[PDB]
């Protein structure tokens, strides 16, 4: 399933904001031919991610760590998404994008009164290049500036960041009470494969919710996902899914902060192999919070190049000097390990001022 | 592969009416007591029944609809008795004052009470032949329907003339929202297999021996 | 009527946010070829089974109970759904779903003005499993973990949850000042059974109102429906109603609390047989507010387990502790019943702190 | 015109709130091959017949008495459906529908802001059963519960209650800057007969506004519509249309109270007969109020009752109770007629409490 559909070789501007990700999906390095399809009814629960308030005007990273992950809408100890990799070694991509393997969507929704309006940004980064990932979240770099950047608008009089269930069950609901339910059952059984509208969805369209979502790459080496949470500290493969509020205003006319959203997720593109039985060492799903993110030793460069070539992170009082500050900090440490996260690089001291912390850096 | 299901024969069929009665009808055709005033049915016109335990067959008002009666047979253990050991039991019971009422509650033979003893859960129909001899100066209106809940509760059934039509008949199918009850317990409120019987009129002589 | 669906194996995500109940109907126990289809005017009045104000995060239970159901929109004593069980003994369910027999659908409708936007849970459980209602009431478990569960998105700009009814007049109001009668009658006369749209309420979409509904489930073991109200204490038949608003924030960015919605109902897939006359015992309306809960003996053990795997339930200050001293307070009072009612884990005293109500109770 | 279509058996629940109010028109003792038709140009303004505020969560009577009815949006004496009652004897219904023979058409229109939100109920009795309009007057009863009522959600950001024109000129405004007329003229010249849209007001749907709409009935005893003012206070025929806003929470989630709305009414389903000259008793308009509701004598055990199986009745501090203390007053006065007024239950004097007020009324 989740297909691979070709593009032209210009985008239009009516639908996109960037170019495309490629022209072709990127299908080398995976073995697709190897598992063998595993479709039982716990996949068609979804995984709230992420739930809660984020601030605008500021990138925001969810570490979508996919062995690991907590769901916020079930309160048990495995869920949908991280029983998989309980049950199975080997996890398979049934196909791939222009970024790479993929193995999912998410969902970002959030219920607003008409009084308030704006737009988000999203995008989801596989993790080969977790570089991007970090300089569009400590403020150096935007989203409109990498290929794969959507922009929904929720405002609104806008039916755009919404989610519509109606009930699954055999009865349609053929006897309701002044009203319709919209794409239920006994309208449209619409296949998973195809994509249409029921025929009820087409002049509702309260119900029919124009969604704000994305899709689940990997990483373009690896050729299936055998996880072992030491290997993925150095050479990082789960995606990271970075979204941005832009503008907010209420009927005041004044500039919001902190909208609420959630985030919901699905794991339904991938083939099993290997189940294993009465393991010891299991991926061990952190209660209640999330992951947080992996900057291996070979990515140390990459993110000190960006602060370099940014104007902004050298004059003081901004927040960009605040994380560079931090950054250049963590570097002079001592790491018995050969990783840091970005945790180090927010909860860290402080000290006088830019100069002198890559002095002594480049001494260590 | 299924296990199999083994067969047991009964030969000769103890306590069967091999004499019935000269006033219960054989055929629907030689039955018109509901045309002229005798009986006064809201169950319909009777329907032939042929039962093993009773020589001739007979017509019978179906108190309720006749059904299929689903058998869940998921549990380890089940048996079709069948009419086997099966007979019709008389019991004399005095008429009702008008106010008052009459439940008939089923009974079933000894060899029918070990059988069922084998197992848990069971099901079955019923049928009920009434008969009131009305000697000269009998003028009794009666009553029989099918109770369902509690002291009070009136169903559609039939009322009859006895001096006209002494004997009447009758057909009660299982109807439960619960199939096999456990036997030595039942569900509350069920209706099982009892009737009901109530008099309407006392329009008798002096002379008649009265509870009759 | 009502019929039966078929839909297909993978639900589709942009219609449905849970995998399908079944992929068949479960007729099995239910007696169909029984009745008599009865269709009087009564029946299509619609029931006012619930009216008021209902709290934001927190679910909430409508005891479904139709015997004994009362009626906001009508003063009398009885209504168009309890008359039906005044009458006749047995009520046999038409058709099926994915939970068990069903014999009618609900409607959740709330007139909000744009200021105020957010979202709805809705699900309704058969009662033949409880304990899944129980743990979703007590904020241990979410709605979104259980197959069925619907999401509708009432703010708004959105035209969702709106009863628009047309008036029945054989007129069809054709000399209407200004506008057009949507969807009355000299548009189209819509079937019962068919799915349509009439051909005005195709452009007008304010008249179409995408409702919230779902089915109303009984049970799966009854042959047909008899009331006798000591058995459905100890073998509960009844579904329930639960319903959870998630986010709801004001144009001020203030989250909101305490909701107005009202819920319509009716019973439309029955039939009937046994009609009974001059009856003392009868399914007693209780007049002006519901039914309860009926928790039974054998469901003690699953409403036990489920707080004992719950990380919230056991530190103090929380909801879920304040429920579960009152759920092992009553586990060692004295019952001349076999059954507890959700009453009494409601308005019950308190001791100290959690330990100790369960020694106490290992010994009674 | 003002067809009779056939509905449905059962009647669909996405379109009704209630059941049908017949399957056939009730044509009999209306003597419709009696009069000519009279397509007079005056017939072609709707009356504004009431204008002003309402109160929210209350049952509001518009008494429909066409005979001696009042313009609001005219300054004159005379209007146009009023006119049509002086210059005439005999007014002839051309159909019927479920209640009685049908004359015209009111339409219910209120322009609000998208910071309200509330619904509306609606329906318009014969008269033949004022007892019906009077027991919901008062609270005893709902709208709900009778056939032929209808709901509307007017918010917003529904565009349900509203009036568009676009002005009959042969013209069609076709040198407009900016925008299209919609449904004007040199679009379409849709039918009176006919109901479809034009073709631009299917994608505009601004200017489509879905009607809140029903048809007026007058009563299904009489030939004709000889109008004498002495019978009908002895047998009303006159409808009355009752009107009832329910929720109404503005954006700060506070109920509101006393909506704006206007009515409009036409009549333009009648035939004339029995033209008259210099006439000295005419049908007396009375100028800038209304009419007010007649009860006759043979309706007070009617009202009566309603009362006597009201629980809430009883009870003293309520509505119910101010109502009934007021009912049983003016049974015990002296009435040379055979008749009261709504208006004699509204500004009548007090007692204590109530059963003396039944004691002294049973020798009355």
């Amino acid at each position: 399933s989740l297909p691979e559909n070709a593009p032209n070789a210009v985008s239009n501007p009516q639908q996109f904001i960037t170019p495309a990700t490629a022209l072709s999906a990127e299908e080398y390095n995976v073995h697709e031919a190897l598992g063998e399809t595993e479709e039982l009814e716990l996949d068609e629960f979804p995984v709230l991610v992420f739930k809660g308030n984020v601030p605008v005007d500021s990138v925001t990273s969810i570490p979508l760590d996919l062995a690991t992950i907590y769901d916020f809408a079930w309160d048990g100890e495995q869920n949908a998404i991280s029983q998989k990799f309980q049950r199975f070694a080997h996890l398979i991509p049934k196909s791939a994008g222009g970024f790479g393997p993929v193995i999912g969507n998410y969902t970002i929704t959030a219920n607003l009164p008409t009084g308030v309006a704006g737009r988000i940004l999203h995008n989801c980064l596989p993790g080969d290049c977790v570089d991007l990932a970090v300089s569009r979240i400590f403020g150096l770099k935007s989203l409109l500036g990498v290929a794969g950047t959507a922009v929904s608008a929720i405002g609104g009089p806008l039916l755009n960041g919404l989610v519509n269930t109606a009930a699954p069950i055999l009865s349609g609901a053929a006897h309701a009470i002044g009203g319709n339910v919209v794409g239920g059952l006994a309208d449209a059984v619409i296949d998973i494969g195809s994509n249409l509208l029921t025929p009820k969805e087409k002049e509702q369209p309260s119900a029919n919710s124009s969604a704000i979502s994305g899709d689940i790459p990997i990483s373009r080496f690896v050729e299936m996902l055998k996880y072992v949470k030491e290997n993925y500290q150095d050479n990082p493969v789960f995606p990271t899914l970075l979204v941005e509020p832009q503008n907010f205003i209420s009927n005041a006319m004044t500039a919001l902060k902190t909208i609420p959203i959630e985030v919901f997720a699905n794991m339904r593109n991938v083939k099993v192999e290997r189940n294993l039985f009465d393991r010891t060492v299991v991926p061990t799903v952190k209660e209640a919070t999330l992951a947080d993110i992996v900057i291996p030793n070979h990515m140390y460069g990459y993110i000190l190049r960006d602060f370099l070539q940014n104007k902004r992170a050298f004059q003081s009082g901004t927040k960009q000097n605040v994380y560079f500050q931090q950054f250049l900090t963590v570097l002079s440490q001592r790491n018995i390990r050969t990783h840091i996260t970005l945790n180090d690089i927010t909860s860290c001291s402080i000290d006088s001022e830019s100069i002198a912390n890559k002095i002594e850096r480049v001494k260590h | 592969m299924q296990n199999p299901t083994q067969t047991m024969h009964i030969y000769d069929m103890p306590l069967r009416v091999i004499a019935g009665l000269s006033t219960l009808a054989k055929t629907t055709e030689e039955d018109d007591n509901t045309s002229t005033g005798i009986v006064v049915s809201e169950v319909g016109e009777p329907q032939v029944v042929n039962h093993p335990a009773w020589i001739d067959p007979f017509v019978a008002y179906q108190l309720r609809a006749p059904r299929k009666n689903i058998t869940p047979d998921f549990i380890f253990g089940r048996a079709d008795i069948g009419n086997a050991f099966s007979a019709f039991l008389p019991r004399r019971f005095s008429a009702p004052a008008v106010g008052t009422r009459l439940v008939v509650d089923p009974v079933f033979t000894y060899q029918q009470r070990t059988v069922l003893g084998l197992y848990n859960y069971f099901h079955a129909d019923f049928y009920y032949i009434v008969h009131v001899p009305a000697p000269l100066g009998t003028g009794i209106y009666l009553k029989i329907y099918a109770p369902e809940f509690d002291t009070t509760t009136v169903t559609r059934g039939i009322r009859f003339k006895p001096s006209a039509s002494p004997t009447i008949a009758l057909s009660v199918p299982w109807s439960n929202d619960l199939s096999t009850v456990e036997t030595s317990v039942g569900r509350v409120g069920q209706s099982g297999g009892s009737i009901v019987i109530e008099t309407i009129e006392d329009n008798s002589n002096e002379t008649v021996n009265t509870p009759l």
